RNA sequence: UAGAUAGAAAAUAGGUGCCCGUACCGCAAACCGACACAGGUAGUCAAGAUGAGAAUUCUAAGGUGAGCGAGCGAACUCUCGU
RNA sequence: UGAGUAGCGAAAGACGGGUGAGAAUCCCGUCCACCGAUUGACUAAGGUUUCCAGAGGAAGGCUCGUCCGCUCUGGGUUAGUCGGGUCCUAAGCUGAGGCCGACAGGCGUAGGCGAUGGAUAACAGGUUGAUAUUCCUGUACCACCUAUAAUCGUUUUAAUCG
RNA sequence: GAGCUGUAAGUAAGCUUUGAUCCAGAGAUUUCCGAAUGGGGAAACCCAGCAUGAGUUAUGUCAUGUUAUCGAUAUGUGAAUACAUAGCAUAUCAGAAGGCACACCCGGAGAACUGAAACAUCUUAGUACCCGGAGGAAGAGAAAGAAAAUUCGAUUCCCUUAGUAGCGGCGAGCGAAACGGGAAGAGCCCAAACCAACAAGCUUGCUUGUUGGGGUUGUAGGACACUCUAUACGGAGUUACAAAGGACGACAUUAGACGAAUCAUCUGGAAAGAUGAAUCAAAGAAGGUAAUAAUCCUGUAGUCGAAAAUGUUGUCUCUCUUGAGUGGAUCCUGAGUACGACGGAGCACGUGAAAUUCCGUCGGAAUCUGGGAGGACCAUCUCCUAAGGCUAAAUACUCUCUAGUGACCGAUAGUGAACCAGUACCGUGAGGGAAAGGUGAAAAGCACCCCGGAAGGGGAGUGAAAUAGAACCUGAAACCGUGUGCU
C-alpha cells in the first residue's frame, strides 16, 4: 500500500492494518519454508508496506508531541 | 545515452558499418546498445541446456553507443543529437535539420 | 596530592648537587602542618604552610 | 509478538516422526523462552500445548569459495500438543 | 523473643515450574607436543584361574591387528637365545 | 645436486565371497593372533561439529584406496528433579564513603564478586542412523498457585507469621 | 528520465513513464556490547526492584518506562551532644565522565645508548617515553619595556644581526639579543580612594560585611573640589572592550542543465592511422570508443539552475552608553608582596664579578619627597610604574573534504596491503606479519564427434589470433626431455 493511501487511514485503522498485514508476512514465511510459496516476491511487498504502516503513524506521534 | 531503445541508428563503426537498424535493447550502465542486424554473433548451445534442441545459436551482440548515430527523419543521414525545452519539455533535436528527432 | 589549602603551595623538583657536579633529582616539600582551621563555617582539620600560618593570616579553630 | 516468537516451522525426518507423536518442531527467535512460544503456538495456532522443549544449535562453519563463515545460530522448540492439532502444510 | 496481624489449614481436586550446558573425541589419529608424532593429560569402574596382592602368567566383558608391501635369508649394526 | 638414495613412526595375519575402471590395503564371513588394574567402560579439562546418512576420490592420508577425523549435500544435541544460574561462602579480587601519593595511581572500611568446599526435589524400562535421569512408558518427589477443606483462631490477643 | 531488484554471474518472483532504480537536502527507524550507568559479569550475557500495562481461575510469563557514581542546587530529617554539625533521605540538572588526529599547543614528570676518539662536569636533551589540560589553533600580549637618537611605543611571526657577543673539564661543544627590513595590527576591564542603599556590632559612636555607583594611571592618574557638555543627539557592540534576539537581502556549499564542429577512400577483425576534401574553436584539458579522434561518445570553454539544509556577509532592527577641562589641601594607586639569606632551577650565560626571573625554607620593605630598571655595586642621569585580569590578526599542524599538480612508482616498485590485508599465518599475551594484477574488441567461454571412470586429449566450431581456453598479454635463464650432423 502507497503511503499516500495510508495516510488516509486513520490511527486506528492503520493499527488494525498493520495486525493485518504481519499475519500475512507470517503465513507467507510459513508456505515458503514448506515450498508452497511460488510468489517470493510477496513477501517483500508486505514487508514494506508493514514499514510504511509503521512510518505514517510514528510521523502522527511525532506530530500530536 | 543519447540513443533510446527503437530508434533507428546507423552503424558509424565496426565491421557492421554503413547498417541501419532498430535498437532492441540497451545496456546503460556498459554504454552499448543492441541494433539488429548488427555484431550478430554465432553462440554454441548445448542440447543438454533447458531448451531442448542443441546448436549454434545467432543472436545480435550488443555494440558501444559511440560507435551507432541516430538517422536524420529529413535527409536520413547520421545526425548528432541536441536537446531543446519547448513549454518546459526537452525534445530531442536533429542537429542536422533541427527537426525533433521523435 | 598534599598542598596548603590556602596557598596551594607543593612540592617542587630540582637537582641534589655533588661537589663534584653530579646531579640526582630531588624534591623541595612545603612546610605543611595539620591545622584545625574553619572551612565553610565549620571547624576542620586541612594541611597548612607554616608561611601562611604566620601573621595569623589562617585563623586556627 | 506470537508472530515475531515463530520464525518458520522445521520439517525433517525427525521432524516428521514427532508429528506422528503429535510434537510439532519449530524454529523460534534467540531470545525468547519456551512459556513464550507455548502461548504464541496457542494463539496463532488456536491448540493446547502439553509442553515445550528448547535447544540451541551453535553457529556452524560453511565455507563458500575462499571465504570462510557460520551459519546463524538457531533455537528449536519441539512443542507437543495436548488438544487439536497443527497443519503447516 | 523484638515485633506483625484473623485468619491458619490435615486433607482433596485442578493447575504452574525459567535460563545455560547436553552432539562427538576425551591414556587420545579429535586435548597439549608444527605431524593421523613410541611423550604429557585429574578422577571413576575394574570379572575368572593363580596369589598376600590392583604383583605375575593365561583368559572374560569389551576392544584391536596398529595406513606401505613382496622376496632373499650376505657383510655390518641393533634386539634376543645358547 | 645428493638420488630413485635415507626413510615410510613399537604390532599378526591368512583365505574365501562381494564391490569396482582399478583392490595386499574397502565391505562381509571364517580362522588366527593382541590387550584385558586394560588397547575395556565412564568422565572433568581442552577441542569445537571432528557426530549421522547419502555421495565423491582432485588435494590431505608417509603406499594403495572403491575407503576416511578429507571433500560435497542434507541431517543430529529436547531437563521443575543431572551440572551451573535465579542459594552460600574460602583463598583471592573489587571496593561508596575513607587514607596516602609529582600525575598516573596505591591502599582500604562497609558492601559486593568469587568453587576446588556447604545447601539442594526421579527412578526403572523402552526407543533412533545420529539424544536421553532430557523423548516415551510406568511409577515418584519438590516448590508455588487457585478452589473446596476435616479442625483451629478471631485484636493486651495466644490460631498464625516472626 | 528508462530501465531496475549491489558485488555476482544465474534462476525465480516481481517493480517501473500513474515516473523504478539512481542523485542531493531533510526526516523516521536505529537489536546487543561498549564511558555503559539497576545489580553482576570471563564484552556483546545473566539476574533484579519499582510503576504502568498484557495474559492467567491464579501462580508462572511478557511489554513499556524508570532505577550507577560523583558534582552542583534545593528540600526534609538529623548522632555522640543543649543548641546544630555530621550523617541520612528526596527532587532537579543536554553538569562531568569516555573516545580520538601515531599532527600542532601548554603544563607535570623526565632517560639512555651517544659525543667528548676513555670518562665523572658537560653532551645526547629538556630529546624519547609517560601523565594532565586543551583549542581550532594554543601560548604570548597593551611596558615596573628596549635604549642612549631629532628616541621608540602591546604581543606574535619572517629576514637580518651572526656562527657574532658570549658560555665552556675555555674540552667536545653550546649560542643570543637590541638595532635595521618586513607580515599583521586593537586595544581593554578591574582592586583602592569616594558616594548611596541594606545588614550586623545595636554608643542606637561610626566601624565592619554585601549590593549599586564611581574609578583605572607615568605627560603620573584617579578620588575630592569646581566649571562646561550629553540623556542616546551622537557613539559602540556579541572577536576583548556588557549581553541575548528578530526581519530582509546578497553570496557560497550540498543534486543538476545546456553546451561548436567530418565525411570519403585504402590497409585491417576493427580506423581514430594513411590519403584527399572539409569544419569548429571563449571549446586543440582529459578519458573512452575494435589501432593513435579538436569535429563518435563522456566531456572541455562559456552559460544557466536549488524545494530544502548549512555557512558567510550586508542593511535595518535590537541592546548598551555622557563626553571634556581647571586646581594643587587631603585621600587612593594590588604586602607576607617586593626584597634578602640558604638550597635548586631557568636565563645562549656550567655560580661566576652574575644583573634579569622562578621554586622550597626562613626572615622581611617603601608608599609619589614612593617604587622598579639601564648585567655586581654606588652616585647621577634617563626610561618605566610590579605584586589583578581580558584581547583579534599575522604563526603551527593535517585524521578529513573538494579541486588539482608532479623531468614521483608502475606489481621484488609504489603503502605492510593495486587482489575480501592488519587478513592468512605465528604467539599465553603485549605483539609480529605475508603471498597473491593482466583471456578477448566483444564471452562470442569450445554445439557436436572420438578415446577415457574421470582427468586429460584429438577433431569440429568461435575468434584477427586458442601456439588468446581460464593466475588464459608477452614468456628470458637455470633446469628437464625427444631427435639428429660431427665425435
Ligand atoms: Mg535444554
Ligand atoms: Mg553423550
Ligand atoms: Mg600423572
Ligand atoms: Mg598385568
Ligand atoms: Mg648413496
Ligand atoms: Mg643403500
Ligand atoms: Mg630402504
Ligand atoms: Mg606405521
Ligand atoms: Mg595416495
Ligand atoms: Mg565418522
Ligand atoms: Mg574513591
Ligand atoms: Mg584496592
Ligand atoms: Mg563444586
Ligand atoms: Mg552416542
Ligand atoms: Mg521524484
Ligand atoms: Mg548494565
Ligand atoms: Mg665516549
Ligand atoms: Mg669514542
Ligand atoms: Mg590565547
Ligand atoms: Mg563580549
Ligand atoms: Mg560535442
Ligand atoms: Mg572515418
Ligand atoms: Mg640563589
Ligand atoms: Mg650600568
Ligand atoms: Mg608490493
Ligand atoms: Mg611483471
Ligand atoms: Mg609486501
Amino acid at each position: 500500500m502507497k503511503a499516500k493511501e495510508i495516510r488516509d487511514l486513520t490511527t486506528s485503522e492503520i493499527e488494525e492494518q498493520i495486525k493485518s498485514s504481519k499475519e500475512e508476512l507470517f503465513n507467507l514465511r510459513f508456505q515458503l519454508a514448506t515450498g508452497q510459496l511460488e510468489e517470493t516476491a510477496r513477501i517483500r511487498t508486505v514487508r514494506k508496506t508493514i514499514a510504511r504502516l509503521k512510518t505514517v503513524a510514528r510521523e502522527r506521534e511525532i506530530e500530536q508531541s | 545515452m543519447h540513443i533510446k531503445k527503437g530508434d533507428n541508428v546507423k552503424v558509424i563503426a565496426g565491421k557492421d558499418k554503413g547498417k541501419e537498424g532498430k535498437v532492441i535493447a540497451t545496456l546503460p550502465k556498459k554504454d552499448r546498445v543492441v541494433v539488429e542486424g548488427v555484431n550478430i554473433m554465432k553462440k554454441h548451445q548445448k542440447p543438454t541446456q533447458l531448451n531442448p534442441e542443441g546448436g549454434i545459436l545467432e543472436t545480435e551482440a550488443a555494440i558501444h553507443v559511440s560507435n551507432v548515430q541516430l538517422l536524420d527523419p529529413k535527409t536520413n543521414e547520421p545526425t548528432r543529437v541536441g536537446y531543446k525545452f519547448v513549454d518546459g519539455k526537452k525534445v530531442r533535436i536533429a542537429k542536422k535539420s533541427g527537426e525533433e528527432i521523435k | 596530592g598534599k598542598q596548603c589549602f590556602v596557598t596551594g603551595r607543593k612540592a617542587s623538583t630540582g637537582n641534589r648537587r655533588s661537589h663534584a657536579l653530579n646531579s640526582t633529582k630531588r624534591r623541595w616539600n612545603a612546610n605543611l602542618q595539620k591545622v584545625r582551621i574553619l572551612v565553610d563555617g565549620k571547624p576542620k582539620k586541612v594541611w597548612v604552610s607554616a608561611r601562611a600560618l604566620k601573621s595569623g593570616k589562617v585563623t586556627r579553630v | 509478538e506470537a508472530r515475531d516468537i515463530l520464525k518458520r516451522p522445521v520439517i525433517t525426518e525427525k521432524s516428521s516422526e514427532a508429528m506422528a507423536e503429535d510434537k510439532y518442531t519449530f524454529d523460534v527467535d534467540t531470545r525468547v523462552n519456551k512459556t513464550q512460544v507455548k502461548m504464541a503456538v496457542e494463539e496463532i495456532f488456536n491448540v493446547k500445548v502439553a509442553s515445550v522443549n528448547i535447544m540451541n544449535y551453535k553457529p556452524k562453519k560453511k565455507r563458500m569459495g575462499r571465504y570462510q563463515g557460520y551459519t546463524n545460530k538457531r533455537r528449536k522448540a519441539i512443542v507437543t500438543l495436548k488438544e487439536g492439532s497443527i497443519d503447516l502444510f
